[PDB]
């Protein structure tokens, strides 16, 4: 059993009040039964688009969640993600300046 | 009902003689000839020893009916018109029914020289392990050249016994050469086994090809072998590759 | 020189809950997609299907069906033979594909895994178990062993298919496989030490060079972290320095790749 | 033509049930069917002088009024492959042949991959092979290259009834694919 790693960034350089796509690259996990969830201000964003899961040269599984999203000065923007390596959900948030 | 022979090759003015024989003790013995777009069509018929009626096609042959048993019809000066398959068949009015009961066969052909006549070379094409891996699925062919004249009879030989399952043959041999009076031809055939069958190496397969040409009586003076009546082969055993 | 993958994904929870995923890469780009909710393989690209013609994909996608329901039911059954030993829940997963070099040179392979580790492989002309697999597989190799018609048709896709499939997908793609597509940087920070960060995204292909640079000095401090893909088929790499406050005056981070044509990218700390 | 068999040649697939039919000029005493195989020999099915006849998988009916005789095959077999003569006795006793009709049993090719193949010899020239193709394609011809016609099926072959044609020439270095377009 695998723990996975979680990885939050941006496709283009973030400017406010400017259409984005926010990427949450997760990895190395193992069941490959996952639930992956992208919040804007703790709230499910209803249209994620996630790619279709692969595996490594190591067997781990790797999968990727991309969402459209305008950042702004007041607005907060998480990865959620549930496996059975875990006992309670891992969240990432989304630090521009990271 | 029997013939004799039942294939002959003769000269253009040669003496040619077919013979039929029948046990059953029927009145009637009749002689036909069967060409496309005609089937059979009689030549002589026969009530009796002793008696003979020209049939529908008599022009050029004579019938003789010594016996009961035996109906023969004699070709005094044979022309290649007379190229054809002769069937024989007797008839009882005695069990008072029409029909007829037909002999095997005989096929005759009438050439200008006796020097053209040629046996078959034959050769077996091992199948191609493209085909082996695609189909799963193995044909061997064999392809008997330059014979003449056109009628041969080929069969395939799987260890020793002669197999039909798998055997896909040409109706008719085609000319090597069109543009010649005399050409010589070629007749080709399929064997289709699997794959495995082919790929083992304590399988061997023969196909065997029946030349009808001269017989013992007729003079040969040529440097070559006389081109009779005779079976020529050709084999390929199994290979794994 | 390109690399061919056939990923597959099988998951059995119970007997009665199973569920299989497959996806195909041409190097890090992906040719097709299959999911068990989708009756036919999926194409990914205008040119997936390579130089087949449809009447010989038809033929190999109805191959791979009859696989998948096989492969299920199969395996489903191998666990009733090797139960208590084997439990559920149960992963399996099957990497195959064919390498490919230049000329006419090869070299397939079928690699499986039983709960994540390298457990057997196709090799020559039938299923083996390879160093360090368990005793208890034996048994299931006889039994895959023992179908001779799936033997035949693994030896016919790895041997003679694959090489000649990814030949004819390398030349019906390579519009696809030699694209260039030029970065974009950009520069952040994190806090008596600061880390600085430079961002690169939307290059193609994954080779890049990225340094902070003090004048014509490269800073040996550069932590070039792994490379991450942008759902798009590019690349997405970040470099940080860790920096005394008030030292990151005159550091810039410089950008080298292909798609540049000799033009490195060099963004200021400002 | 006092025998009128129609068609002259018939092509029909495996367990498909077909009939012959045999018209007549005039009043004929009887009728006899044959069967010619691919080897020549003629094979009696049937004499009938009245009525109909049923022997097997063949039935034969003679309607000496109507002028007409037909010979009825349910579920068709490779073997049923060959020439179908009939005959008819006219006035003057006479038993007089109609033309024929050749028949030509075809399997059901389900799923046709046609392809072809290169063969190498036996001893130390080379064969190509077009094989594994419908009911509804035609082989070509032309002029040193030699082209066969789809072949006949052995009449007692049970399996492997795949339909081919062969190519060969006296050239050589032959090109294998520039054979059948
Ligand atoms: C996708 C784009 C096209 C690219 C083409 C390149 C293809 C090259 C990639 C090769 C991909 C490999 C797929 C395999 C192909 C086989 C096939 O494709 O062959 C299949 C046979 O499947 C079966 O019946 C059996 C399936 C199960 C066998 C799988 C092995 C099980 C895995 C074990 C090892 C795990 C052991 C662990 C035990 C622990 C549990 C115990 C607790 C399907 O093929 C069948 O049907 C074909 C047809 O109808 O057209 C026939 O043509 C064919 O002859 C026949 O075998
Ligand atoms: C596919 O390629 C393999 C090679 O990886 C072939 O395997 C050899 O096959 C022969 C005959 O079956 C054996 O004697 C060798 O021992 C095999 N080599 C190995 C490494 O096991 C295989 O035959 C090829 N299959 C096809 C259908 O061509
Ligand atoms: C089988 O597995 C699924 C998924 O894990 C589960 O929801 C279901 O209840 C299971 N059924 C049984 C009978 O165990
Ligand atoms: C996968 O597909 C098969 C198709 O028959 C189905 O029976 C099975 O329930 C599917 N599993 C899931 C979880 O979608």
């Amino acid at each position: 059993q695998k723990t996975p790693q979680i990885q939050v960034y941006s496709r283009h350089p973030p400017e406010n009040g400017k259409p984005n796509i926010l990427n949450c690259y997760v990895t190395q996990f193992h069941p490959p039964h996952i639930e992956i969830q992208m919040l804007k201000n703790g709230k499910k964003i209803p249209k994620v688009e996630m790619s279709d899961m692969s595996f490594s040269k190591d067997w781990s599984f790797y999968i990727l969640a991309h969402t459209e999203f305008t950042p702004t000065e007041t607005d907060t923007y998480a990865c959620r993600v549930k496996h059975a390596s875990m006992a309670e959900p891992k969240t990432v948030y989304w630090d521009r300046d990271m | 009902v029997t013939q004799s022979p039942r294939n002959k090759v003769a000269v253009t003015g040669g003496k040619v003689t077919l013979s039929c024989n029948q046990t059953n003790n029927h009145n009637n013995m009749y002689w036909y000839r069967q060409d496309t777009g005609h089937g059979l069509r009689l030549i002589h018929y026969s009530y009796g020893a002793g008696s003979t009626e020209k049939g529908d096609i008599p022009d050029g042959y004579k019938a003789s009916r010594p016996s009961q048993e035996n109906f023969s019809l004699i070709l005094e000066l044979a022309t290649p018109s007379q190229t054809s398959v002769y069937f024989c068949a007797s008839g009882d009015p005695q069990g008072v029914s029409y029909e007829q009961y037909f002999g095997p066969g005989t096929r005759l052909t009438v050439l200008e020289d006796l020097k053209n006549v040629f046996p078959p070379e034959v050769a077996v094409f091992e199948p191609s392990e493209a085909e082996i891996s695609h189909t799963q699925k193995a044909t061997l062919v064999c392809l008997a050249t330059g014979f003449y004249p056109d009628h041969v009879e080929l069969s395939w030989w799987v260890n020793g016994k002669e197999v039909h399952s798998g055997v896909c043959t040409d109706p008719q041999p085609l000319k090597e050469q069109p543009a010649l009076n005399d050409s010589r031809y070629a007749l080709s055939s399929r064997l289709r086994v699997s794959a495995t069958f082919w790929q083992n190496p304590r399988n061997h397969f023969r196909c065997q090809v029946q030349f009808y040409g001269l017989s013992e009586n007729d003079e040969w003076t040529q440097d070559r072998a006389k081109p009779v009546t005779q079976i020529v082969s050709a084999e390929a055993w199994g290979r794994a590759d | 020189n390109y690399t061919f993958r056939c990923l597959q994904m099988s998951s059995f929870a119970n007997r009665s809950w199973s569920r299989t995923d497959s996806v195909v890469w041409l190097g890090d780009l992906q040719t097709h997609r299959w999911s068990n909710d989708s009756a036919t393989i999926s194409f990914t690209k205008p040119w997936s299907q390579g130089k087949l013609s449809n009447q010989q994909w038809e033929k190999l996608q109805h191959m791979f069906q009859v696989y998948r329901v096989s492969f299920t039911r199969d395996i489903q059954e191998l666990v009733k033979m090797m139960s208590p030993k084997e439990d559920y829940p149960i992963e399996i997963q099957l990497s195959a594909g064919c390498e490919m070099y230049p000329g006419n040179a090869s070299e397939s392979f079928l690699h499986v895994a039983f709960q994540g580790k390298y457990v057997v492989r196709f090799w020559g002309t039938s299923w083996q178990t390879v160093p360090g697999a368990p005793s208890w597989l034996d048994l299931p190799i006889k039994v895959l062993n023992a179908d001779q018609g799936t033997s035949a048709t693994v030896q016919m896709l790895l041997n003679d298919t694959c090489p000649l499939f990814v030949r004819g997908l390398l030349e019906a793609g390579k519009s696809d496989l030699e694209k260039q597509e030029k970065p974009v940087a950009w520069l952040s920070s994190v806090p008596g030490h600061r880390q600085l960060v430079c961002h690169v995204s939307g290059f193609y292909p994954k080779p890049v060079w990225v340094m902070w640079m003090r004048g014509d000095q490269e800073q040996q401090g550069t932590h070039r972290g792994d490379f991450l893909p942008n759902a798009d088929e590019t690349w997405y790499l970040q470099a940080t320095l860790d920096v005394e406050a008030g030292e990151e005056a005159g550091l810039a981070c410089r950008v080298k790749h292909s798609s540049l044509g000799g033009q490195d990218i060099i963004l200021y700390w400002g | 033509m006092p025998v009128e068999q129609n068609p002259p040649a018939l092509s029909l697939y495996e367990g498909a049930d077909s009939g012959l039919r045999c018209n007549f000029s005039t009043t004929m005493k009887s009728v006899q069917w044959f069967q010619q195989n691919h080897r020549g020999r003629l094979i009696t099915l049937f004499y009938l002088a009245q009525g109909t006849k049923e022997n097997g998988r063949l039935k034969s009916t003679f309607n000496s009024k109507e002028r007409y005789s037909t010979l009825h095959i349910k579920d068709a077999q490779l073997e049923d492959s060959g020439t179908y003569f009939c005959a008819a006795v006219n006035m003057g006793y006479k038993l007089t042949f109609g033309t024929g009709t050749s028949l030509l049993v075809d399997p059901n090719i389900q799923n046709p991959d046609p392809a072809v193949y290169q063969l190498r010899d036996s001893k130390s020239k080379s064969v190509c092979l077009f094989t594994d193709f419908d009911s509804q394609t035609n082989v070509s011809q032309s002029s040193d290259v030699y082209i066969t016609d789809k072949c006949v099926l052995d009449m007692r072959s049970m399996d492997f009834k795949s339909n081919s044609a062969v190519a060969w020439s006296n050239k050589s270095d032959f090109a294998c694919a520039n054979a059948f377009n």
